[PDB]
RNA sequence: GGCGUCUGGGGGGAACGCGGGGAAGUGAAACAUCUCAGUACCCGUAGGAAGAGAAAACAAAAUGUGAUUCCGUGAGUAGUGG
RNA sequence: UCCGGCUCUACCUGGCUGGAGGGCAGUGAGAAAAUGUUGUGGUUAGCGGAAAUGGCUUGGGAUGGCCUGCCGUAGACGGUGAGAGCCCGGUACGUGAAAACCCGACGUCUGUCUUGAUGGUGUUCCCGAGUAGCAGCGGGCCCGUGGAAUCUGCUGUGAAUCUGCCGGGACCACCCGGUAAGCCUGAAUACUUCCCAGUGACCGAUAGCGGAUUAGUACCGUGAGGGAAUGGUGAAAAGUACCCCGGGAGGGGAGUGAAAGAGUACCUGAAACCGUGCGCUUACAAUCCGUCAGAGCCCUCGACGUGUCGUGGGGUGAUGGCGUGCCU
């Protein structure tokens, strides 16, 4: 899908516009990721509930891979026909991410 | 009687081309055009439309109720039109839309096309788009830049020449077309028309003889 | 006929097919002959298609055609018909 | 073609019964089974796949406008917080199958003609029998019993084999064509329960399949059998934490949110219908309920002047005249 839990991303749309952030979980049956310190909700949990300050789901095609370089990037496969892997790899470089 | 020169990719000119005087003087007949292409449209329609009479529907077969004594009007069955899920009663149905114009007004509009536009200088011929058998549609957008500023365009090629076909293809405006079935929509509907020499000869001796 | 063994068949299916049976309301400004229709429906069996199919055929003195089937025309004609 | 033996038999011939090189053909309708190679041949999963975090502004969000670049054998389509060729999914294009299945391809395997043919010459024998034909009732052929052939069904009767027999629209003679009563035969043709991929001058929740919602369900009927209704929050639930009234429902503040005239009875949110306020009018009057004149009061625009007529306009409208719903 183009983006793995643990990998690191540039945000393009939303108010958060220009934000770097960490991947913490995927959703790809419905193409929706849970990026950290990105869209904030002021969530009611009522117990003793609280207003309390949530990740919500960025939808994956506003999210660009960072590159390894430092810079958003596309993303693309070679085949290590040896080892029989599909690399994940930037379309600048032809590195390893 | 007009001449036309051909056209290079690489900047020069080949020769000249002297087309003939009967099929590129023709005057047009407008009345005849707009009929020739209402058909061409017609007979590209299809007639997927069709919708279920009171005689398709399910059910209703059984007289609902009485005839007398009940009080409420007469009703025979639960599918008619006047129902809220009943028959349709004069409905679309699948049906051809193609007329059967003739070959002499076909031809007769068609030139009719080929003279509007030319004596308004807007066929072009060409060798080719390209150069060797590798497609690159950067060649032939720039190439058309070059004999044409004009939004819509017709590209008339060959069969065998499938790279000027594959090369022009993606373009916005343009619309390829093969001699074999040139038509007049397609030709109304531009603003240049480019042939190919070898398309030019064919058109020319198929329908001179 | 009884006993043992071996192989088959048995029923379902949306339409399409071939053989058989087989109506009526309708039209005729009535109606029975006729028509609606050999339709609907029912039966028996199939196949991926079926059935037909190699002249005991056409034709008209033309020195002609050459298995069959399905399409276009002939033709709504020659004709048939209370 | 050579021979093995056979023509009852040893011997000359003619004719068989065997094997052999060979040829032909083959899973054919023309006999039938399996065999193993076998083709980047096809189907049954998929995969890569070009190019902009581009700049200013708007806006909650730019995929918009304007200005700058690029790809293009890829500007088909869709989605993504508002119309996205350059974000995503994917397309043009090229790739890909251990196993199974289908096509042929082969070599097996199987037969099969090979012991043979071209022509000569005068006469006997055979050429599909309860049939063809004829008569009686009937079907269907353009043809309704008519002069009515051909094709046929049941009964009854019932012939010949080539100078034979059947047909050429009664029938007879001549000529013509053809050789029944034994059997198989592909391709063109018709069709879609299901499956795969797409198209639409087809519908878009009273439409379209009866069924976008548990749908042949609920409900009805003893039973065969009939047979409905209900789609939409918003970009994401961030679905109102907390407080106050109340038993609770429900609500008011505080909040979320771009907007709560988006609150899980939620896009917009008409009319009928149900009410609350503000102005006029209405309790001595006979009203298809209106229309023409119009007093009076209230609102408004404008020229002016301490309030005031006007080439005015609008709501009500005392009172007078006229006036017998709509359709078939």
């Amino acid at each position: 899908m183009k983006v793995h839990k643990g990998d690191t991303v540039l945000v393009i749309s939303g108010k958060d516009k220009g934000a770097k952030g960490k991947v913490l979980v995927a959703y790809p049956d419905r193409n929706k990721v849970l990026v950290e310190g990105v869209n904030r909700i002021k969530k009611h949990t009522a117990v003793s509930g609280g207003i309390v300050t949530q990740e919500a789901p960025i939808h994956v095609s506003n999210v660009m891979v960072v590159d390894s370089d430092g810079k958003p990037t596309r993303v693309g496969y070679r085949i290590d026909d040896e080892t029989g892997k599909k690399v994940r790899i930037a379309k600048t470089n032809g590195k390893d991410i | 009687t007009l001449k036309v020169d051909v056209k290079t990719p690489a900047g020069k000119t080949d020769g000249s081309v002297e087309l003939p005087a009967e099929l590129f003087d023709v005057e047009p007949n407008i009345a005849l055009m707009h009929q020739v292409v209402t058909a061409q449209l017609a007979a590209k329609r299809q007639g997927t439309h069709s919708t279920k009479t009171r005689g398709e529907v399910s059910g209703g077969g059984k007289k609902p109720y009485r005839q007398k004594g009940t009080g409420r009007a007469r009703q025979g069955s639960t599918r008619a039109p006047q129902f809220t899920g009943g028959g349709t009663v004069h409905g679309p149905k699948p049906r051809d839309y193609s007329q059967r114009t003739p070959k002499k007004m076909i031809a007769a509009a068609l030139r009719g096309a080929l003279s509007d536009r030319a004596r308004n200088d807007r066929i072009h011929a060409v060798t080719e788009l390209v150069e060797g058998q590798t497609p690159s549609t950067k060649s032939a957008k720039t190439f058309l830049g070059t004999l044409t500023e004009n939004k819509k365009v017709l590209v008339v090629i060959g069969r065998t020449d499938e790279v000027g076909a594959k090369s022009v293809r993606n373009l916005p405006g343009v619309h390829v077309i093969s001699p074999d079935q040139l038509n007049t929509y397609d030709v109304l509907n531009a603003d240049d028309v480019v042939f190919s020499v070898e398309a030019l000869n064919a058109y020319i001796s198929a329908n001179s003889k």
